DNA sequence: TCGGAAGAGATTCAGAG
RNA sequence: UCCGCGGCGCG
DNA sequence: CTCTGAATCTCTTCCGACGCGCCGCGA
């Protein structure tokens, strides 16, 4: 039914009608002995219209309606990307699924995401209900849904019950690789904006300038057991196109890093001796000594012996203050050279995988959290800022422009005395114009890279 | 020098290069299009008369009878344009045309009437268009996409071997009409010539050239070059043009003069040439084998037999050659064969084709384009003719006609719309030269080449549909019956134009829906131009080059402002300066040069006169006598730079920003960001919504003016005068003495539109922002609108931003943002939602509109009135009524058994429910205002009644205080003519003013004057009361409605939207990002003086996008707010306004040869202190796009403000009261919120309704859908071990219509156990093929 | 309509055990047919089966 | 010749552009061609299984 | 039910034997008009054939 | 009531008889 | 409680 | 000089991401 009592008909139904039609004629046509050719078009109408009804378009002009589209034949109800098969029959509409605008938390361990209160409520009302009827505190389905919408805190406080230990799955389209879906265990938070942990937000491909997630719940046991089990995010560390793992940190987390393991050839504090990273730790705080001032420290490390024990060594190194706090918060077992250098995003990379091949899952998980809480801090403390005066432009570029526009205008010249092809003249001034940019581009980069400073 | 108005907040300009044409009126296409569409023109050249003469007259034969058309004439629109929008009825004006009917005598001359009828025919109702440029249909604003399409014209196109990938090239020429078939000509791997109509089969040339009436001989004498050859017994003559020895080999002696030379087996060449044509040689000699391998070029006879032995392009055979020779008919023709210049395609296609004679051809084309039908003589001939010739079934535009003969290269500029044989013979020998490389193929995505339609010609075009209909029923009446006792008013039935007119406006592809965010949004959308619809071309079929920038865009079409995705490319902008020329071709402005001194004169280009010529690059320097600096200066020409001398320079640009649309011109420091980060950032100012308060922003680029003005959004002061009166809503203006016509009341008012739904549910308001008795000047802005402060674009706000990462909540393009901004309402936001009951005549019982609703809390129904309509001003939440309808349920009827369990359960079972309309879930807000529309015979109830009452009250006191004001103007201009002379002041004082309007002072034109403005004013009241008359009926009278309802009820809801985590907000240089922390504002980074930063960035973002032209802006404002900062506290200590005088004197000044210039002397100093009161919040800074504040001029600014010369800061945490060692960029921003609220996106389901063929959930927000679980997140499962979980997916959760219950049961149970039954879908789909015909079961059940 | 695409004496009732007659309106003749017309009392999921 | 700090003249940002709308397209068309390219792969593949 | 049509033409009383109802229907020189208006339980509603 | 690739059918050319 | 078609819009 | 097979040419058919959101319209 429409608007206004109408109703829209089903293209199958026309083509139906037209077909009932047509052989209603013909038999018509025949039982009160009419002339041949007559019976003979009928006929061949007929077949037309049953071409139309399984087939139409399949030849010649399509049939159309009032809106002079072609209608949907049965054929058509199977065929492309609107059939039956790719639309329903794969890729079916689910029940219990919300959508939300996604949004950073970083004070999420790895494996919870944070989960606006209106959709947990509103996913989990059958369970709500079960457990309100379980507890004694409604007796029927009508007494649990008026409750229910009346958001009685005791209600909150079920829910705060339900979800404990509930994964839940959360998927970004499009799902390019099976990374694409992983499973949670959620965490609530008043507003209305899906919370992600940043390292698995680098490998779901996605973003925070409006990226949409959506949020399926598991219905039975075995199948929150299989998501645990097999979908957990602390699970998907290694990718499966290479080897290498996948929980990698990039921008604040490496900015902060790498400003932290950097050094310089003079700093407040320089040369003193700490007896441990503790002390390290002290006097950074207390501010009597920058992060890049090089120093001496007593270190402990530890190696796994040819029995599987932790062998310990302690001795003295030289390395940085922010060496040595980052260092501090590495588990045991492996060395030291690892931090003893400014680390970058391909340092951090093997830096994790190493920890993964010598030691187990979890104290590779610890060590991302923590090393992704520390690198925000020390990040948020650098406040490294961009200015106008940081692109500074190589003043020999003026130089090399003006030398590069000459030998243009020389070969320019040269073709108007005509002692050259205008094809190798092309060639010519490209090949310059491509010397004179890069040798604008090295006098940028020696310039940019490297500074003088008082020892 | 500045207007008065404009002397609040002069904003400093930086631009140097001065301006020499100000911008056009930014609609002006669809206006004057529009106008041109409808205005009255005697000469019939477009529209309303063009398209009648166009089709009329129409004549009978046998009813001897004619039909003609005197003129047309457009109607009154009935209801005005708020009305229309109210009740929803598209505006429209009828359509009145005279028309006259014809009866002659029964015999000769035909020519003698006997008989004249004539009346005027109400044939149709049209849309006018707005004075905004936008139509308005049913309830709905819609704005028509001009389009850009392939121009009519002829083309010549090859591809590089793609098709056949042998390595040749093949080449096609096609001619497209306006209207009718298409025909093209085609190349072949066998060389051979093919034609194509309408892209139907592929079939040789000469089959048309003979259909044409052209014999064979004359197509070989018309497309190639004949040679003579004489045979004497058997000594061989040829004669020869020497040049035509170019390019073979002389394998063979050659004499000249009666000497022989020729080097043998050598190619002739040039000093060969040379020498035989000093020789003047004219007839050779030549062996049998030279004139062996030659056509013969038409039929020879022989007469001592009477007998043909040469056919037509057949091979010269010895043996006829020596028949003919012998028979007499010695001379003999032949064609010519250069393998480069004289291809013998021609003859080819002659040899190949299957017809042999003109009506062989005929009915061949005929059955290719008739199939499955006998041919006919007849009928083949009629196809023909009335497909290429009959001016109704084919027109070539005077467009067409222009381009066809331009590049034809023929003198003619004009012709009929029909072609010819010359024409097509011409553009075959076109295709010819160009398959012989003397030529080139055209360039079809160059802008010379494509061509805008706007609205006027799409509205023609419909019209003349309309037209065509009518002239076909007209003429079927005309032979039906008689002629004398009817009147062409019947005759014609208006239902054909205004179907078809109404499905163009409605329907069309073009016709799209208007967008409203801001006026900046609605001024782009109205100067849209799209490539798409019809005659246009599809998303799936345009290819990369079409979408690709075109050298000739330039100063056209605004590369940046296109939209991003699959569209892009096909939609663009039309730059600022760019305006149609009359073929619709682009045009773009120019500064003439002469001799080395720019004329400062301007003349109109398009893209083929501007490839012709040099024209200069606008930021080329020059002296105050025109001369350029540099000698060597740089321009473009033929689509390519260089340099040029003083003197070569044809042309110059006129404006620096004529490159860019409006859109793109608002950015400032646009010269010094990516072209990827500006066209996102472009694109996402149009989705700006506008704010709760409005605020300029500080780093402009002077477009606002002309933007906001354009715009129909603010109310302009179309007459000068002083502002009389204010208030909330209306303006009334005394307009001054000399401006006022006479006769007038001198009295001006203004009606703002307080409240009312936006396109896209914003607010719209206006404001007014002028005091009593400031003077008003024409053009000036009296009220605001919508993202307006001052009549400047005001979509954004200003934000205090410092560059730094801060813990994460900025990760990734993630902002984090102050509470201060949130506690001030910085970007809070006003939303209006529209809700519609609609109450039905429905079967078993009426459906009604009450406050009777069963099974329901008193206390809900309280909020409603007695007839079952809340209150206006009642706040109301989700879930809440709003207005009570109730549905009756028919019998219900019951057993006793089941009566009594009824009874004892309680008034359950009732054969009447609830069916009252509820607040959206999860919307909350106040309730503004209430309508109902009713049919006629109906009873009006408590709530219409009501309403009705107040709004005639409202239509009566509207009328009555316009008659006051309008009065009192009339009274005082009674004043001002007898204070004039004869005065009587106080004689009249004591009269009432009935007494000084009737009274006569004098006996002169001044008693005329007084005379005129009473008849003035008994003419006004009898208009007042019939126009209240009117408005009352109207009121009064009833509404058609729709089928089967009996009364509808709209309420309006308004809700207010505030910012929160999840929401996006973006910057104008295209950084978006998503709000993900609020701040107690104690945590925020804070400066040494201790006031706290209010939004921090992330500053990884800005070297990988390249978006550094943003930095520059954070810089500025910096600045800008530093001078603001320091006057306000100059304003603060209250100290000489002279001293502040000065100081903003050198704040102008501070830029160096700058051209604004502006002086305050002039400035009395209650003018200078409103100055600093608007000045207070900041200086405002207008930098132009290419043209902007430079490095050094910035430094300086700032030090003039006394902050750090670097624009970095110290900074200090708040959280832990620390210092950070780095200085910060802080400086102010301009911030936008993107109307992607969160509580518009966040869903969630749980369970709810299901579909009826599939079984499956719903999908989407509004149906309370589910996520849909699409195959890639199949796959990704599959991936995994996780067949459960899958299983679970696919079965019980989705489509098992048992199942599902059983799981629900289970899960309520607390009891996780799971059944999967079948998907039923699989049933569905197991029926429709068995359906088909096709057997398919299960086995081993 | 009888016999009609979508005549309900084939393919079964519109309601749940209601005869187009109104013969008959409960489960107490459930699965029987009724004299005055061909319609069965029956589920209406039998709609989505007959063919 | 002009880096992005200093201004670039408007001959050099329109040939600038092309690049852009270039690139743009580019993936607006390379969308369709890798997911139908992938939904190819796993159609073939979809039947191995350890 | 509706006596005359949009147009003012007249009407006639005709059988839908499509749906077994009576509906109402206009002609012009005796030709159908293609307007009808049917009986939808207590109230008449109108429109194109 | 639009270009590209693959497959099938038809037509043409070369080799063998 | 609903089959869409067209259109913009964001991923 | 003719017949058959193979090769080439012509014509027809298939394909050319996943996901959400609003608006209009619907003989
Ligand atoms: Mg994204
Ligand atoms: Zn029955």
């Amino acid at each position: 039914p429409l608007d206004g009592g109408r109703f829209a008909t089903s293209d199958l139904n026309d083509l139906y009608r037209r077909v009932i039609n047509r052989n209603n004629r013909l038999k018509r046509l025949l039982d009160l002995a009419a002339p041949d050719i007559i019976v003979r078009n009928e006929k061949r109408m007929l077949q037309e219209a049953v071409d139309a009804l399984l087939d139409n378009g399949r030849r010649g002009r399509a049939i159309t309606g009032s809106n002079k589209r072609p209608l949907k034949s049965l054929a058509d109800m199977i065929k492309g990307k609107q059939g039956r098969f790719r639309q329903n029959l794969l890729g079916k509409r689910v029940d219990y699924s919300g959508r939300s605008v996604i949004t950073v938390g970083p004070y999420l361990r790895l494996h919870q995401c944070g989960l606006p209160k209106k959709m947990a409520l509103e996913l989990f009302k059958p369970f709500i209900y079960g457990k309100l009827e379980l507890r004694g505190l409604a007796t029927t389905i009508k007494a649990a849904k008026k409750m229910v919408e009346r958001e009685e805190a005791v209600v909150w406080d079920i829910l705060d019950e339900v979800i404990r230990e509930h994964p839940v799955l959360l998927n970004r389209a499009p799902t390019l690789h099976r990374l694409g879906i992983q499973a949670f265990e959620p965490v609530l938070i008043e507003g209305k904006a899906i919370q992600l942990h940043p390292l698995v937000c680098a490998a779901y491909n996605a973003d925070f300038d409006g990226d949409q997630m959506a949020v399926h719940v598991p219905l039975t046991l075995e199948a929150q057991l299989e998501a645990r089990a097999l979908m957990m995010s602390t699970n998907n560390i290694l990718s499966p196109a290479n080897g290498e793992p996948i929980i990698v940190p990039s921008q604040d987390v490496v900015l902060g890093l790498y400003y932290m393991t950097r050094d310089c050839v003079n700093a407040k504090g320089e040369g003193m001796v700490l007896t441990g990273p503790k002390e390290a730790e002290r006097l950074y705080r207390s501010g009597l000594a920058s992060l890049h001032a090089r120093v001496k420290v007593r270190i402990t490390e530890y190696e796994k012996d040819a029995n599987g024990e932790l062998v310990a060594k302690t001795s003295l190194k030289d390395t940085t203050v922010g060496r040595a706090i980052l260092w501090m918060i590495v588990p045991k077992g492996l060395p030291y050279s690892i931090v003893n250098q400014a680390l970058g995003k391909k340092a951090i990379s093997k830096m994790l995988n190493t920890c993964y091949r010598i030691l187990g899952l979890k104290p590779t998980v610890i060590f991302a959290d923590q090393i992704m809480y520390t690198g925000f801090a020390y990040a948020a403390r650098s406040g490294a800022s961009v200015g106008i005066d940081d692109m500074v432009i190589p003043e020999k570029k003026h130089e090399i422009i003006s030398e590069a526009e000459a030998e243009v205008a020389e070969i320019q010249e040269q073709f108007q005395s005509g002692l050259v092809t205008a094809g190798e003249r092309y060639n010519k001034v490209i090949d310059i114009w491509a010397a004179a940019n890069d040798r604008v581009s090295k006098a940028m980069m020696d310039n940019l890279q490297t500074e003088t400073v008082i020892n | 020098v500045y207007s008065y108005t404009e002397k609040k907040r002069i904003r400093k300009d930086f631009g140097k290069r001065p301006q020499v044409l100000d911008v056009p009126y930014l609609l002006s296409i669809q206006l004057d299009s529009f106008q041109k569409f409808i205005e009255q023109d005697p000469e019939g050249q477009y529209g309303l008369e063009a398209a009648f003469r166009s089709v009329f007259p129409i004549q009978s034969y046998s009813g001897n009878s004619e039909l003609q058309y005197v003129s047309y004439r457009l109607g009154e629109p009935v209801f005005d344009v708020q009305e229309c929008q109210i009740r929803g009825v598209t505006y429209s004006a009828p359509l009145r045309v005279k028309l006259r009917l014809v009866i002659y005598e029964r015999e000769a001359p035909e020519g003698t009437v006997k008989d004249i009828k004539e009346q005027e025919v109400y044939m149709g109702e049209i849309p006018l268009m707005t004075d905004n440029g936008t139509f308005v249909i049913n309830g709905t604003e819609r704005v028509i996409v001009s389009q850009l399409h392939r121009s009519p014209g002829v083309f010549f196109d090859s591809d590089k071997g793609k098709t056949h990938s042998s390595g040749k090239v093949l080449y096609n020429a096609r001619i497209i009409p306006y209207r009718g078939s298409w025909l093209d000509f085609e190349f072949d791997p066998k060389d051979n010539l093919f034609v194509r109509i309408d892209r139907r089969r592929k079939l040789p040339a000469t089959i048309i050239l003979r259909a044409l009436n052209y014999t064979t001989e004359q197509i070989l004498d018309l497309f190639f070059e004949k040679v003579i050859f004489e045979i004497r017994d058997n000594k061989l003559q040829m004669e020869l043009v020497p040049e035509r020895l170019r390019g073979e080999t002389a394998s063979f002696d050659i004499e000249a003069n009666g000497k022989v030379y020729v080097e043998k087996g050598r190619r002739i060449t040039a000093r060969h040439i040379r020498q035989l044509e000093k020789d003047d040689v004219k007839l050779i000699e030549v062996p049998v084998e030279y004139i062996a391998g030659k056509v013969v070029a038409k039929d020879y006879i022989d007469e001592s037999t009477g007998e043909l032995i040469c056919a037509a392009n057949m091979e010269l055979s010895l043996d006829l050659l020596a028949k003919l020779s012998q028979s007499g008919h010695k001379r003999i023709e032949t064609l010519f064969t250069n393998d480069l210049d004289h291809g013998p395609y021609i003859s080819e296609t002659l040899r190949v084709d299957p017809t042999n004679d003109r009506l062989s051809a005929l009915v061949e084309i005929y059955r290719m384009m008739r199939p499955g039908e006998p041919p006919t003589r007849e009928a083949a001939e009629s196809l023909f003719e009335n497909l290429f010739f009959s001016e109704d079934r084919y027109d070539l535009s005077a467009v067409g006609r222009m381009k066809f003969n331009r590049s034809l290269l023929r003198e003619e500029i004009e012709g009929s719309g029909i072609l010819s044989k010359d024409d097509i013979i011409d553009v075959m020998k076109k295709l010819i030269d160009i398959r012989n490389g003397k030529g080139e193929v055209d360039d079809i995505d160059h802008l010379g080449n494509r061509r805008i339609r706007s609205v006027g010609e799409m509205a023609e075009n419909q019209f003349r549909v309309g037209l065509v209909r009518v002239e076909r029923a007209v003429k079927e009446r005309l032979s039906l019956g008689d002629l004398d006792t009817l009147m062409p008013q019947d005759m014609i039935n208006a239902k054909p134009i205004s179907a078809a007119v109404k499905e163009f406006f409605g329907s069309s592809q073009l016709s799209q829906f208007m967008d409203q965010n801001n006026p900046l949004s609605e001024i782009t959308h109205k100067r849209r131009i799209s490539a798409l619809g019809p005659g246009g071309l599809t998303r799936e079929r345009a290819g990369f080059e079409v979408r690709d920038v075109h050298p000739t865009h330039y100063g056209r079409v605004c590369p940046i402002e296109t939209p991003e995705g699959p569209n892009i490319g096909l939609i663009n902008s039309l730059s600022v300066y760019a305006q149609t020329n009359e073929y619709g071709f682009l045009e773009t402005p120019y500064r003439k040069v002469t001799d080395g001194v720019v004329t400062d004169e301007i003349h109109y280009l398009s893209a083929i006169e501007e490839g012709n010529y040099v024209i200069a690059q606008a930021n080329s320097n020059l002296d105050e006598e025109g001369h350029f600096v540099e000698d060597l200066v740089t321009c473009r020409s033929k689509g390519e730079s260089s340099l040029f001398s003083r003197d070569q320079v044809d042309y110059m640009d006129v404006s620096t920003q004529q490159v860019v649309s409006v859109g793109a011109s608002l950015i400032p420091f646009l010269e010094h960001d990516d072209a990827n980060r500006a066209l996102m950032g472009a694109n996402m100012q149009r989705q700006a919504v506008p704010t709760l308060r409005a605020d300029k922003p500080l780093v402009g680029t002077g477009m606002e003016r002309a933007v906001a003005v354009d715009s129909g959004v603010t109310a302009v002061a179309k007459r000068g005068g002083v502002v009389q009166y204010v208030d909330a809503s209306r303006i009334v203006i005394k307009v001054n003495e000399d401006e006022m016509y006479p006769g007038e009341a001198g009295i001006d008012i203004y009606n703002l539109t307080k409240y009312t739904r936006s396109n896209q549910n914003t607010c719209i308001n206006q404001m007014p922002c002028v005091s009593l008795g400031e003077p008003v000047e024409r053009g000036d802005v009296l009220a605001d609108g919508p993202s307006t402060d001052l009549g400047e674009l005001a979509l954004g706000q200003n934000m205090r931003v410092a560059f730094m990462p801060w813990n994460g909540y900025n990760f990734e393009d993630s902002i984090l943002v102050s509470e201060r901004v949130v506690q001030e309402d910085r970007f809070t936001t006003i939303h209006i939602q529209e809700l519609a009951c609609v109450s039905r005549d429905t079967k078993l019982g009426p459906e009604e509109i009450t406050a009777d609703i069963p099974n329901v809390g008193e206390a809900a129904l309280s909020k409603l009135d007695e007839s079952g309509i809340v209150y206006i001003g009642a706040e109301v939440t989700g879930g809440d009524i709003l207005v009570g309808k109730v549905t009756p349920k028919g019998e219900t009827q019951l057993t006793p058994e089941e009566k009594l369990l009824r009874a004892i359960f309680g008034e359950k079972a009732s054969d009447v429910k609830d069916s009252s309309l509820r607040v959206p879930n999860g919307v909350s807000g106040t309730v503004i205002d209430v309508q109902v529309f009713t049919r006629d015979g109906v009873e009006k109830d408590k709530r219409a009644l009501e309403i009705e009452e107040m709004q005639l009250k409202q239509a009566k006191k509207d009328l009555s205080e316009e008659l006051q004001i309008l009065e009192a103007g009339l009274f005082s201009r009674i004043r001002a003519v007898l204070v004039a002379g004869g005065v009587e002041a106080e004689k009249l004082d004591k009269l009432p003013r009935d007494r000084w309007l009737e009274l006569g002072l004098t006996d002169e034109e001044k008693q005329n004057q007084l005379e005129q403005l009473a008849e003035q004013y008994d003419e006004l009241k009898h208009e007042f009361e019939k126009k209240l008359e009117a408005k009352r009926r109207k009121i009064t009278q009833g509404d058609d409605l729709a089928p089967g309802v009996l009364k509808i009820v709209k309420v309006y809801l308004a809700v207010k939207r505030r910012i929160q985590p999840g929401d996006k907000m973006a910057g104008r240089h295209g950084n978006k990002g998503v709000i993900s922390k609020i701040n107690p504002i104690e945590d925020m980074p804070y400066d040494e003086n201790g006031t706290p930063v209010d939004i921090v960035l992330n500053p990884l973002g800005v070297p990988s996008r390249m978006n550094i032209g943003q930095i520059l802006e954070t810089h500025l404002g910096m600045a800008a707010k530093g001078i603001g900062d320091k006057i306000n506290a100059m304003l603060k200590q209250q100290q000489e306004v002279a001293k502040l005088r000065e100081f903003i004197q050198r704040a102008y000044d501070l830029g160096a040869d700058v051209r604004q210039k502006v002086d305050l002397s002039t400035f009395s100093d209650e003018e200078v202190m409103r100055l600093a009161e608007n000045l207070r919040k900041g200086m405002p800074i207008a930098t132009p796009v290419f043209d902007g504040a430079k490095e050094a001029e910035i430094k300086e600014l700032l030090k003039l403000g006394d902050l750090p010369t670097s624009g970095q800061i110290r900074l200090y945490d708040g959280r832990t009261g620390e210092q950070f060692e780095r200085p910060v960029t802080v400086g102010y921003m301009y911030m936008l919120k993107l109307n992607h609220l969160v509580d518009d996106k966040m869903h969630a389901r749980s369970t709810g309704s299901y579909s009826l063929v599939t079984q499956q959930p719903l999908g989407g927000k509004a149906q309370f859908g589910g996520q849909r679980f699409g195959e890639m997140e199949v796959w990704a499962l599959e991936a995994y071990g996780a067949a459960y979980t899958l299983q679970e997916m696919l079965t019980v959760k989705s489509d098992d219509v048992n199942g599902r219950t059983k799981m629900y049961k289970n899960i309520v149970d607390g009891n996780h156990q799971m059944e999967p039954g079948m998907p039923e879908s699989f049933n569905v789909l197991l029926k429709e093929i068995r359906s088909l015909g096709i057997n398919i079961e299960l086995e081993d059940e | 309509e009888r016999d009609g695409l979508f005549c309900a004496r084939i393919f079964g009732p519109v309601k749940d055990y209601e005869c187009l007659c109104g013969k008959y309106k409960r489960l107490k003749h459930r699965g029987v047919i009724c004299e005055k017309c061909g319609v069965e009392v029956t589920q209406t999921k039998v709609r989505r089966e007959r063919m | 010749t002009a880096n992005f700090r200093e201004g670039l003249n408007v001959l050099q940002y329109f040939i600038s552009t092309h690049g852009a709308r270039k690139g743009l397209a580019d993936t607006a068309l390379k969308t369709a061609n890798s997911g139908y390219l992938t939904r190819r792969l796993v159609d073939v593949a979809q039947d191995l299984v350890v | 039910a509706p006596q005359q049509d949009p147009e003012g033409n007249k009407t006639m009383v005709r059988f839908s034997r499509k749906t077994k109802q009576q509906y109402v229907s206009s002609e012009k020189d005796g030709k159908a008009t293609g307007w009808s208006a049917f009986y939808v339980d207590g109230k008449w509603v109108e429109g194109k054939k």
